[PDB]
């Protein structure tokens, strides 16, 4: 610890060294598609929607 | 539709719903005990469906 810097952890730990793993996810599944009335036509909401 | 053009389409009482009607081309959607007096008294309204 230094009261300027603040804490420099030696974070490495490596007795054991490999710790955790992560999971792949959602990944929003960007779907390309056109607008086609009545398929993907728009709203007459009276705002503008996200 | 009554999403889209919530300024017109909805009146703020039972009574500018009657005049809307007998003006307008409007179909206004009353409880049934008030059409019963309405379309006893104006008879030139009526009750469309169940
Ligand atoms: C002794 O000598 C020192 C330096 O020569 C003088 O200054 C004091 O010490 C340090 C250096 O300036 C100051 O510490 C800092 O305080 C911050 C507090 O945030 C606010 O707190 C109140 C509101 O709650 C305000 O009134 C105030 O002005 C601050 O804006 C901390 O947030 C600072 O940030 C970092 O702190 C540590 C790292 O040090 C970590 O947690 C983070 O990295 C964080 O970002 C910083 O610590 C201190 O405030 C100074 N003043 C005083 C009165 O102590 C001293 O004046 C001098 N004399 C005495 C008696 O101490
Ligand atoms: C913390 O110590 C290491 C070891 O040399 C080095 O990265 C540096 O001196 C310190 N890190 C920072 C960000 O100051
Ligand atoms: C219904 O309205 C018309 C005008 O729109 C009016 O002439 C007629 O008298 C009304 N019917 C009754 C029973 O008053």
């Amino acid at each position: 610890w230094d009261p300027a810097s603040g804490l420099n952890m030696t974070e490495s730990q490596k007795g054991k060294p490999a710790n955790i793993t992560d999971s792949l996810s959602n990944r929003s599944l960007i779907v390309t598609t056109i607008l086609e009335e009545p398929y993907v036509l728009f709203k007459k909401s009276d705002k503008p929607l996200y | 539709f009554m999403s889209s053009r919530r300024q017109s389409v909805l009146v703020k009482s039972n009574e500018e719903g009657i005049q809307r009607v007998l003006t307008s081309d409007y179909a206004f959607l009353m409880e049934s005990t008030t059409i019963e007096f309405v379309t006893q008294r104006n008879c030139n309204l009526t009750q469309i469906g169940g």
